[PDB]
C-alpha cells in the first residue's frame, strides 16, 4: 500500500517531468536555429564592411597622393576614428 | 587539464539488471530519469563553448562633456591623464592606420584585420602560387603598404614576425598635453585656454559581476549530491547482491551449501597463515623447534644455504 | 582504504558467514534493516514527492 | 562518439574519437552524408571543432590589456605613461589540433552541393579567428583554405 | 547574444548607406575641381 501508492506517485511525476523537459528542449532548439539565422546574417554583412573598409582605405591614400601631385591644398580626412564612421574633404596649410 | 585525474572515492556504480521486472516496477524511472540527465549535460557542455562572431570595429553599443580651466593671476607642459584608460583601447601607429582603415581599436582587432588583409590580396605563398610562377610555403609576400608599415625591404617575412611587428606599432591613448609656459605682466588672464573633453566612459561605468564565490559552492553541492547519489546506488548493489544470493539457494542449495562450505575452509585457512610472524614468535625458540609437527620453516634451510642468500 | 589480501577475503568470508547465519535466523539485524529503510525518511521522501507533484500539477 | 569527442580532460579519448570519425567518412561520401543525417552529430560538431583547433597551445591573451591600467610614471625627464604590455604568440600546435586540422582537411574534400561541403561554410568564420590567432594553423589548414 | 547580433547588423547597414551618399557627393566635389579617378565601394558591383 504504502510503496504501492508511491509508485503511482513515482511513475505520474516522472511522466510529467519528462513531458516539461522535452518542452522546454523544443523552445532552446528553435531559439538555437533563430540564433544561427542571425548570426549567419551578421556575418554576411560584416565581411562586406570589412572588405569596403580596406579598399576604401587604400583609395583614400591613391587619392591623396593624387592631390598632392596636382598641388591642391585639401585631404580626404575621416570624420570620425573609423572609415565606416565617414570620410570627407577637408583643407589645411 | 588533460588528465581525468584519480581520485579516492567511487565516483559512478552499475545498476544491478538481474532484479526481477515483476517486483520491482521503478527501475524503468530511474533508468528515464539518468537518460535525461546524461542529455541535460550533454546540452549545457555543448552550449558553453564558445562560438561568438567578433568583427573588428568601433563605435559599440551624449552630453556628458568636460571643460578643463588655465589661467595666470598675480597680485611649462602641463599633462594630464583619465585613468578611464585600458590596454582594451589603444591607438593604432600612423602607417597601421591606413592598412586598416580605423585609428583606435583593440590588439586583437589590428591583428585580425592584419591577417584579413593578408588574405584578400593573395599574399600567402601557396602551392598553387608557386606552380603558377626561393621562398618557402607559407610566408607572406610584401607589397609597397606592407613594407612601409613593417620598414623592412625583404620580401618573405613569415607570419610570426608580421604579428610581432603588430605588437610594435601598438600604443596606448595619448594623454591631454598643454603647453602653457608662462605670464607674468598681466594682473589676470581667464583666457580660452578651454578643453572640451568626453567622460561618458567613466560616468557609466560598465563593470562585471562578482564571481569565485558560487563557483566554489556549486562545485562543492554538486560533488557532495553526485557523492550521495553513488553511495545510494552502491547499497542498492549490496541489497541486490543478497537478493541473488538468497535466490541462487533457492534454486539450487546442495551446491551452493557445498561452495560455502569449501570457501569457508580455504578463507579460514588463508587468514590464518601469517600468524607466526609477530616478533614473538620470532624472537622465541617455539617455531624454530622440531618438534613442530608441520616443519614448513626449517626445512627450507639447505636449499637456502645452497642458494647463498640465508 | 587501502585493500591486501587480508582485507579481501576477511570480508569475503564475513559477508558469507552473515549469510548463512541468517539464513538458520540466528541474527537480528532490525538497527540495520530500519536504518537503510528509515521509515521515517519514507515518510520524508514520499511528502516531498507529494509537493513536487502537486507543483508540477498546479503549473498548468 | 561524439559526445566523447565533447569532453575535454581527455586528450586521448578524444584522440581516439577523431581517429574513429576520420576512418569512418574516410571512404567517400554517402559516410558523410549519414553521419550529418543526426541533428545531434551535427551541432555538437559545428560546436567542438573550431575549439579544438586552439585546444591546450596558449593562446595569446587579450585580458591582461585589458586589465592593465594606463596611469602616469611616479618621479629631468618627461612624463610617459607606461608600456603597454607584450603579446606572444603560440609556435607549435597540439596532438589533439593536428588531429583535428587532418580530420577537417579530409572533410573539405568532398563534392559541393551536398553535406561536408556546407559545413565548412558554416564553421569558416570561427576558423578565420583561430587562424588570426595562431600562424602554423594557417600553415597546417592549407588544404581546408583551398576548398573554401 | 541574438540581440546583440541583431543590432550590430543593423549598425552596419545603416552606416553603409550614409557612407555611400558621402562618397557620391565627395566624388562630386572631385569632378567639381580636379580628379583621375573616384571613390568606389566594393559592395556596388
Amino acid at each position: 500500500k504504502y510503496i504501492e501508492e508511491s509508485q503511482a506517485i513515482i511513475q505520474e511525476l516522472v511522466k510529467l517531468t519528462m513531458e516539461k523537459l522535452e518542452s522546454k528542449f523544443t523552445k532552446l532548439c528553435d531559439l538555437e536555429t533563430q540564433l544561427e539565422m542571425e548570426k549567419l546574417k551578421y556575418v554576411k554583412e560584416s565581411e562586406k564592411m570589412l572588405n569596403d573598409r580596406l579598399s576604401l582605405s587604400k583609395q583614400i591614400l591613391d587619392l591623396n597622393k593624387s592631390l598632392e601631385e596636382l598641388n591642391v591644398s585639401k585631404k580626404l580626412v575621416l570624420i570620425s576614428e573609423q572609415v565606416d564612421s565617414g570620410i570627407q574633404l577637408v583643407e589645411k596649410d | 587539464q588533460t588528465n581525468p585525474v584519480p581520485v579516492t572515492y567511487p565516483t559512478d556504480a552499475y545498476i544491478p539488471t538481474y532484479l526481477p521486472d515483476d517486483k520491482v516496477s521503478n527501475l524503468a524511472d530511474l533508468k528515464k530519469l539518468i537518460e535525461m540527465d546524461s542529455r541535460l549535460d550533454l546540452y549545457l557542455t555543448r552550449r558553453r563553448l564558445d562560438t561568438s562572431i567578433n568583427l573588428p570595429t568601433n563605435t559599440k553599443t551624449n552630453k556628458e562633456m568636460l571643460r578643463i580651466y588655465v589661467y595666470n593671476t598675480t597680485e611649462c607642459s602641463i599633462t594630464i591623464q583619465l585613468r578611464g584608460v585600458d590596454g582594451g583601447k589603444v591607438q593604432y601607429s600612423p602607417n597601421l592606420a591606413t592598412l586598416i582603415g580605423m585609428q583606435t581599436g583593440s590588439v586583437n582587432d589590428a591583428v585580425y584585420s592584419i591577417y584579413k588583409y593578408i588574405l584578400i590580396n593573395n599574399l600567402f605563398v601557396t602551392e598553387q602560387t608557386e606552380a603558377q610562377d626561393k621562398p618557402e610555403l607559407g610566408e607572406v609576400k610584401l607589397d609597397s603598404l606592407l613594407q612601409k608599415v613593417l620598414d623592412t625591404n625583404a620580401a618573405h617575412l613569415p607570419l610570426m614576425n608580421v604579428v610581432q611587428t603588430v605588437n610594435k606599432l601598438v600604443s596606448p591613448l595619448p594623454p591631454i598635453i598643454l603647453d602653457y609656459t608662462i605670464d607674468l605682466s598681466k594682473d589676470t588672464t581667464y583666457g580660452a585656454t578651454t578643453l572640451d573633453v568626453d567622460v561618458s566612459h567613466i560616468l557609466h561605468q560598465p563593470q562585471p559581476q562578482p564571481n569565485l564565490q558560487k563557483e566554489e559552492e556549486t562545485d562543492a553541492e554538486d560533488t557532495a549530491k553526485l557523492r550521495e547519489i553513488t553511495k545510494l546506488a552502491l547499497q542498492l548493489n549490496s541489497s541486490a547482491q543478497k537478493y541473488q544470493f538468497f535466490h541462487e539457494l533457492s534454486l539450487h542449495p546442495r551446491e551452493t551449501l557445498t561452495h560455502y562450505l569449501w570457501s569457508s575452509k580455504q578463507n579460514e585457512l588463508v587468514l590464518q597463515g601469517d600468524q607466526y610472524f609477530n616478533e614473538d614468535a620470532a624472537r622465541t625458540s617455539d617455531i624454530y623447534s622440531n618438534n613442530n609437527n608441520d616443519r614448513s620453516l626449517m626445512g627450507n634451510i639447505s636449499l637456502l644455504y645452497s642458494q647463498g642468500r640465508l | 582504504n587501502n585493500v591486501t589480501l587480508k582485507n579481501l577475503t576477511a570480508f569475503q568470508l564475513l559477508s558469507q558467514r552473515e549469510n548463512i547465519c541468517e539464513l538458520l535466523n540466528l541474527v537480528e539485524s532490525t538497527e540495520r534493516h530500519n536504518s537503510i529503510i528509515n521509515p521515517e525518511r519514507q515518510r520524508m521522501s514520499l511528502e516531498e514527492m507529494k509537493k513536487m507533484l502537486d507543483a508540477l500539477k498546479n503549473e498548468r | 562518439i561524439v559526445s566523447f569527442l565533447l569532453l575535454e580532460c581527455d586528450s586521448e579519448l578524444i584522440i581516439a574519437s577523431l581517429d574513429f570519425l576520420y576512418q569512418y567518412i574516410l571512404p567517400g561520401s554517402q559516410r558523410i552524408t549519414e553521419l550529418f543525417k543526426s541533428k545531434e552529430c551535427s551541432l555538437i560538431l559545428e560546436a567542438t571543432l573550431p575549439n579544438l583547433l586552439s585546444y591546450n597551445i596558449a593562446t595569446p591573451d587579450y585580458h591582461l590589456l585589458q586589465k592593465h591600467k594606463i596611469r602616469l610614471i611616479k618621479r629631468i625627464t618627461p612624463a610617459r605613461q607606461n608600456s603597454i604590455p607584450e603579446v606572444k604568440f603560440p609556435q607549435e600546435l597540439s596532438d589533439v589540433s593536428k588531429v583535428a586540422c587532418t580530420f577537417l582537411c579530409l572533410l573539405s574534400n568532398d563534392t559541393d552541393d551536398g553535406a561536408g561541403s556546407a559545413f565548412c561554410q558554416r564553421i569558416r568564420p570561427l576558423v578565420l579567428h583561430k587562424l588570426a590567432d595562431i600562424p602554423p594553423l594557417t600553415l597546417a589548414l592549407s588544404e581546408y583554405m583551398e576548398n573554401t
